[PDB]
Order: structure tokens, then C-alpha cells, then sequence
RNA sequence: CGAGCUGGAGAUACGCUUUGACUCGGGGAUGUCCGAAUGGGGAAACCCACCUCGUAAGAGGUAUCCGCAAGGAUGGGAACUCAGGGAACUGAAACAUCUCAGUACCUGAAGGAGAAGAAAGAGAAUUCGAUUCCGUUAGUAGCGGCGAGCGAACCCGGAUCAGCCCAAACCGAAACGCUUGCGUUUCGGGGUUGUAGGACCAUCAAGCCGAAGUGGCUGGAAAGCUACACCUCAGAAGGUGAGAGUCCUGUAGGCGAACGAGCCCUGAGUAGGUCGUUGUUCGUGAAACGAUGACUGAAUCCGCGCGGACCACCGCGCAAGGCUAAAUACUCCCAGUGACCGAUAGCGCAUAGUACCGUGAGGG
RNA sequence: AACGAUAAAAGAAGUGAGAAUCUUCUUCGCCGUAAGGACAAGGGUUCCUGGGGAAGGGUCGUCCGCCCAGGGAAAGUCGGGACCUAAGGUGAGGCCGAACGGCGCAGCCGAUGGACAGCAGGUCAAGAUUCCUGCACCGAUCAUGUGGAGUGAUGGAGGGACGCAUUACGCUAUCCAAUGCCAAGCUAUGGCUAUGCUGGUUGGUACGCUCAAGGGCGAUCGGGUCAGAAAAUCUACCGGUCUGCCUCAGACGUAUCGGGAGCCGAAGUUGGAAACGCGACGGUGCCAAGAAAAGCUUCUAAACGU
């Protein structure tokens, strides 16, 4: 259910500095909405969510082998928690 | 209880996916094994649907 | 099946497998969104809902037309079938009739085929005996600005052959219909036609088993040369460092599974007619017959239709109800084969409806 | 032949195998109702970072809108949808038609229009009414309390609801002057010793017995059935009935959050100009006579209570 809505954490120098603000950034399945994405984050990590934002992101159009390539297509979501700002501590 | 048996493999597949996005995915096979165990665990449910109820 | 496997993928890490993996044959179960699309909307694959399940996450339903209801339909198919429509270049050495041709094209319906089919026929022997297909008749008979040109059928020989049931005269109803044992449509029995009948009265599958050769020589390499052998129901073929009957896969032959596919009546707004037309060889011709668009409109078995205006005689047949396998066509798909190609050939493609061109249809 | 406008370029310094062409510095020339800036269509990663140098670049190339990889894109309040309607498109029933199809009321779709709640700043290498800080507003559900009863529809009414030209008053944006204020230093060339030169010289919000042009409005008691389907305490008709209220554009003050030249934070004055923007749906004239629907305000019908 909730486990496989969440995709994989963003790994970005910008996203990791936000890690220090209590802000957490990770990709999700694009067809999901904010309401379910929030209850997914907080069913999974046990923490109140007070701020969501989301954004569809096109797949880059890479080309291998001189066969023109395609997109990939994602939906990064950024989330701010309550003052109980822990996750799994797994930040680095 | 079978939903309980399923979501444990789901959560391990999620945290393992996170690890794959980071710097450590040293046993890729544990991925598809877990996915196997989900499919099996659902396929067995199908066999208790038609069985009994007819 | 019996050691490999982890798609092409050729690149590692990771594993899985003799409690049988992988691969092959056969079933199940999952099956996002669009698309007949069908909950409502929509610029396909995206927006927006409602109702019961209801703990949630998730599931199930919500189009229309047929029908009480089950249950059915809608869409999609390379060509093939039938149907509703229906060209023109062209030929006629110009062009109107005519041809091209009921060809192309469009549209509808259906299937593995389809159509057609069981004589009011063909036809001239008082012969024949449903339909379709092939041969021949025969380019004959005919049609035709009697020009260009178009062009049958019967007999006969073959492929395959099967014939079948309803309506109605009369029984018995029931319901309704009216002056009193009747007649409009349902349901049974009965009854289905021309030598007139009938009523009422006396094997293919996945696969498994499968014979026979060694030494020297040339050579990078043996399958070639050579010398001695051997099998043969098996010398079809492909692979193997170059040309292999006896090295491999195979071949002739043999076996081969749980589930697997497969032969008093006999039809009326009709038959018939006048007007317009048309189909078969049928172009208004002496033009019958079938066919409907308009208006009319019969007869019963001593009766009805036809036999190419029409009449008499003589013959053939029973219309206005339905179903019907097989011989026929085609080739998206599979197998085999080839005095077919072998890289400007062969399909457009040794793969691509791609790149590329176009607003598009479309081309490529 | 050409190398795509006759808007010039020069030197120094750097990087590199390599430099007229890449980077830096200092000058020069060109646009400036543009050749600057912000959007819509359309394009689709062209954006930023780090690398590269085949080809693409009309030369070169260490560079690029080219190639490789990694990041970047945040909304209750902006634009669209979950609201409305226009032309147009659809369209159960319905009207037609050899077939396919052609029309068509209601209804539905359809923005180029209507309705609708946020402003100031900060700032990644790359996002900003979106993230952050300050401080607001809007709908919905619930709770506490006041209130302690009427709510008041797929239906009625009002209203939304609209032309063109011209133009009175007031104002802001915004622009100018100065021996106003504030900050910084210097000066030479012949002079000025600052009365010179240079630069900056306020944004949002909250509260005012503050100043203020302009703009909106009449208002109830009752009669009639024949009007709005019936209803109606709301509208429309008709009859009786007596300058003043509201609004702040904007300015001013106080406070506060910001910003501010600059070496953390100074000043925030007086005088003048001025919009097509705002007050506003103002005034006047004219003929060619200037959308609809929802939201919104008001009434009962049914139902639910009191
Ligand atoms: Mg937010
Ligand atoms: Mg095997
Ligand atoms: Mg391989
Ligand atoms: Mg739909
Ligand atoms: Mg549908
Ligand atoms: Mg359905
Ligand atoms: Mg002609
Ligand atoms: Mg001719
Ligand atoms: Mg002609
Ligand atoms: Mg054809
Ligand atoms: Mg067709
Ligand atoms: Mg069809
Ligand atoms: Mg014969
Ligand atoms: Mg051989
Ligand atoms: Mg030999
Ligand atoms: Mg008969
Ligand atoms: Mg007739
Ligand atoms: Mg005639
Ligand atoms: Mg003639
Ligand atoms: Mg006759
Ligand atoms: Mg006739
Ligand atoms: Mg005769
Ligand atoms: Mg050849
Ligand atoms: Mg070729
Ligand atoms: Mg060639
Ligand atoms: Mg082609
Ligand atoms: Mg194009
Ligand atoms: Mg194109
Ligand atoms: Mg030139
Ligand atoms: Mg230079
Ligand atoms: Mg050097
Ligand atoms: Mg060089
Ligand atoms: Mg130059
Ligand atoms: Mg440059
Ligand atoms: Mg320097
Ligand atoms: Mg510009
Ligand atoms: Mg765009
Ligand atoms: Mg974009
Ligand atoms: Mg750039
Ligand atoms: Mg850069
Ligand atoms: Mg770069
Ligand atoms: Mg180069
Ligand atoms: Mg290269
Ligand atoms: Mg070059
Ligand atoms: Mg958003
Ligand atoms: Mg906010
Ligand atoms: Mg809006
Ligand atoms: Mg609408
Ligand atoms: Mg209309
Ligand atoms: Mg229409
Ligand atoms: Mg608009
Ligand atoms: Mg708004
Ligand atoms: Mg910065
Ligand atoms: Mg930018
Ligand atoms: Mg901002
Ligand atoms: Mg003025
Ligand atoms: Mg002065
Ligand atoms: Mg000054
Ligand atoms: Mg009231
Ligand atoms: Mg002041
Ligand atoms: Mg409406
Ligand atoms: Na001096």
C-alpha cells in the first residue's frame, strides 16, 4: 500500500541541505496525490506532516547507441514535518 | 493475516530500494526473491477463493 | 527433458538449480490507462462523480438496443461470398445508342467459407429429374448505330450428391364473440402433394530409442588421397579448422503421457392486366417469361402457370411458407517444394512502415 | 564566387599541445518606445554544475543553444479544473433520408468573456504572489459560549448587465529642482577648499474624537386581481405618506516589520510636474442603439423542526 507509493529518496546536494532543516525530499509514483502521499509518509515514519508540496517532472530524453531515447517520468515531493523532525536518521 | 505477511516484504523492498538509490545494494537478488514471495503469497489467496465457496 | 540457467545483450556484480532449474507441450491466476469503451466529460491513454462493500487500504456496479426472463447484439478482420448504390478515361480510328462494365470505388450484412438449392423447372424424347463447380457443346443459336463488338442454354462426360419440415381441409380445447350445440389467434393430435396428395365415411501432439572405421600421407587444420575394414528398412539433409554413409545432430524403423486438439382442403391485395422499366443471347424488335415503382385486380382440381405475339390441339409443372451439409472461392497464418532471386535482384525493409517529407489524407 | 547588413575595435593579463576568435582587466564604438524588461502562443531540457572537442559552428575554437553525466522545476490565495454561460459543437425523446447519413427542443460541452480568498521582503550554482521570515484573508468540519428559534429550494423577483466621442474635480505610480537632510573621501591640471563634486533621500501592515476631492441612496403604510404557474412577508402597477446618511481613493500622524547608500546600518525635507491607472458604475453630447448564465440579494412551495 503505502510502502510502494514512495519511490526512492532524492539524492541531491540541495535536497540534503534541506535534510538539515527538517525538510525531506523524495520521489513518488506520479499518479499519486498529496493526501495519500502525506498519510503514506506518516504511516511509514510515524511523524506528523504539516507541509506538502509536489511537482511533476518530465523524463529526460537521453539517447544511447544512436537509437533516440525516451523519457523516464517522475514526481518529486517535498515535505516538512512538525517539530518532531526525525526520520530514520538515515541522512548522508 | 496474509496482508500482514505481504506488507513486511513490501517494506523491506521499499527500504532496500532506498538503499539501491544510495551507495549500498550489494545483494540485488534479495530484490526479486522478495517480489517472488509477494506473487506467491497472492497466488495462494486465489486458491482459497474458489476453493470452499465453489 | 536431464545440467545447466540468469532474453536479444555481446558489460560486471548477484544468484538460482539433480528434493528437476532453464527450455518445450498443456492448463490455471494475476491482469494499470485508452481503445466497440459502455458511470458522466473529453483535445485517445487524461478530468469529474454517484451507489451499495464499508474499519481503512482496496473491491464490485452504474451505456444503449433485443427481449418477462435467461441469454443475445454494438467493434475488429489480407483476400474470398452476397446485397444496396454505381463511374469515367477507353473502343467505336470523330460521337450521342453501344462498349469499357454491373469493371473500379462506396456502403450494409456473414462465415470459415459463402451464395444457391429440392421444379407452377429444363425441354421436344409423351426424355429429364434440387443446387454448385469443371469439361464440351461453341464462338454454335442468337444479340447488335446488324457497326465496333457482345454472346447463351439443352443433350452428353466428370466432382459431389440427401433429402426436410410447416400453413390448410378435421379432432380436442380455452377465452371471447353475438340468439340459444357457432368462429377471429394460440395450444396439442392429425396432415404435408401432380404416376395430385391429404382430410371424413366404410490419427495428430512436447519427446524418447536409433547400425556401421581405424592406420599412414599432404596440410594451419581432414571430411580430401591412400590402404585395409564395417552398416544399410538408415547414402535425405545440416554442423564440424577443406569435400565425412560409419565424429555430432539426424535418417529408415519403433515406442510415446495426467490434462491435449480432431465429422369440404392445398399459401391471395397474389396470379393476371395497363403505364415506366429492366434481367438472361433480349439494344422495343413479331418480344414472350421473370422483376418491381404507380393504379387495378381472379380461380379451385370438370381448377391454376408455362411451352418466345396470338389461337386450338398436344404435352411439362402445382406459384404466392421455411430450412438444408458436400463438390466451389480466398490466403492474414503454418508446412513442404522450386530448369525462383541472391545485396541496383528478391517484399518497401537481409527488416523499417523506421529515418526522412507532408497541416493532413498520404508518400517513403 | 562567397563566408549572410559599413554598429568599429585596441592593448595588457590568463588558460592550453595549440589562441585574431575562450576567460579576465582597462578603454573605445552601437541600440536605448530598443537591438532594455515582463507575459501569451509555440519549442521541449535548450536551464545550472562538472567534464569533452568527432561531427554541428560558414574560419578557428581551449568556447557554444553542439556531446556525456549529475542536479534544478514546490501554490488553499497567481492561470486552468472540481463554478457559469457565447458563436460553434453535441444532443435520449422528436423530424427526415437507397445505405453510410442529414436536421433538431430541453439538457450538455465549449474562454477569446463572467465569478473568486495575500501582501511585503529574503534567498540555491539553477525555483518563487509556490520555499523561508513577518503579518493577513477565504471556504469547509468540529468543539466551547452568546443566541436560546426558523431555516428558507432544480421555482418567482431584483442584480449581475455591458456603446462610441469628449470632459470637470482630486489623487498615486512616477519624474524634476534645490545652499533641505544623510554618507564617503578628494582635491592638483590655471581656479574652486565648499554655497564644490558623487551617491542615497521610503515599501507593507495596524490603530487615528486628524485633513480630504469624488462617488452611491430616496423611504415606508396600503389597494387591486386581471401580472411574475400557484405561492409569497420579495418584485411590478397604482394610489397615502417626511439638504440628510454611507464610502473611502489618497494624504497626514503614531507604532511596527522591512528595505536602504555604504563602512552592521545614516537620512528620510521643502517646492514643482503627472498618467490610458485609482476615486467611479462621475458629467455632457451623439446614433449606428451597444451578450448570456452562474455566483450574489430577496420570497414562499415541499420537508424538517419549534
Ligand atoms: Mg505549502
Ligand atoms: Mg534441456
Ligand atoms: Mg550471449
Ligand atoms: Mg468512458
Ligand atoms: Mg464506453
Ligand atoms: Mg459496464
Ligand atoms: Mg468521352
Ligand atoms: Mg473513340
Ligand atoms: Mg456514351
Ligand atoms: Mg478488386
Ligand atoms: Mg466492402
Ligand atoms: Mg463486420
Ligand atoms: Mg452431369
Ligand atoms: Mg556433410
Ligand atoms: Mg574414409
Ligand atoms: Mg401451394
Ligand atoms: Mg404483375
Ligand atoms: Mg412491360
Ligand atoms: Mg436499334
Ligand atoms: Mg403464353
Ligand atoms: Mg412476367
Ligand atoms: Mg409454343
Ligand atoms: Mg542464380
Ligand atoms: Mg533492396
Ligand atoms: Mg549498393
Ligand atoms: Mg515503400
Ligand atoms: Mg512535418
Ligand atoms: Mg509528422
Ligand atoms: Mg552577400
Ligand atoms: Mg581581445
Ligand atoms: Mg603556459
Ligand atoms: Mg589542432
Ligand atoms: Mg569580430
Ligand atoms: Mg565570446
Ligand atoms: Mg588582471
Ligand atoms: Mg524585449
Ligand atoms: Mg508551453
Ligand atoms: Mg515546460
Ligand atoms: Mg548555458
Ligand atoms: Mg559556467
Ligand atoms: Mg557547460
Ligand atoms: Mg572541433
Ligand atoms: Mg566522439
Ligand atoms: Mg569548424
Ligand atoms: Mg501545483
Ligand atoms: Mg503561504
Ligand atoms: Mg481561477
Ligand atoms: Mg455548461
Ligand atoms: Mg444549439
Ligand atoms: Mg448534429
Ligand atoms: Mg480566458
Ligand atoms: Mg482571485
Ligand atoms: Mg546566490
Ligand atoms: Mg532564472
Ligand atoms: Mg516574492
Ligand atoms: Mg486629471
Ligand atoms: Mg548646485
Ligand atoms: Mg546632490
Ligand atoms: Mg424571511
Ligand atoms: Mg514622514
Ligand atoms: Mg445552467
Ligand atoms: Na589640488
Amino acid at each position: 500500500s503505502h510502502y510502494d507509493i514512495l519511490q526512492a529518496p532524492v539524492i541531491s546536494e540541495k535536497a540534503y541541505s534541506a535534510m538539515e532543516r527538517g525538510v525531506y525530499s523524495f520521489w513518488v509514483s506520479p499518479k499519486a496525490t498529496k493526501t495519500e502521499i502525506k498519510d503514506a509518509i506518516q504511516q511509514a515514519f510515524g511523524v506528523r506532516v504539516i507541509g506538502i508540496s509536489t511537482m511533476n517532472v518530465p523524463g529526460k530524453r537521453k539517447r544511447v547507441g544512436r537509437f533516440i531515447g525516451q523519457r523516464n517520468d517522475r514526481k518529486k515531493a517535498i515535505v516538512r514535518l512538525a517539530e518532531g523532525q526525525s526520520i530514520e536518521a538515515l541522512a548522508g | 493475516d496474509f496482508a500482514k505477511e505481504i506488507d513486511a516484504r513490501k517494506k523491506e523492498l521499499m527500504e532496500l530500494r532506498f538503499q539501491a538509490a544510495a551507495g549500498q545494494l550489494a545483494q540485488p537478488h534479495r530484490v526479486r526473491q522478495l517480489r517472488r514471495e509477494v506473487a506467491q503469497l497472492n497466488t495462494v489467496k486465489a486458491e482459497l477463493a474458489r476453493k470452499g465457496e465453489q
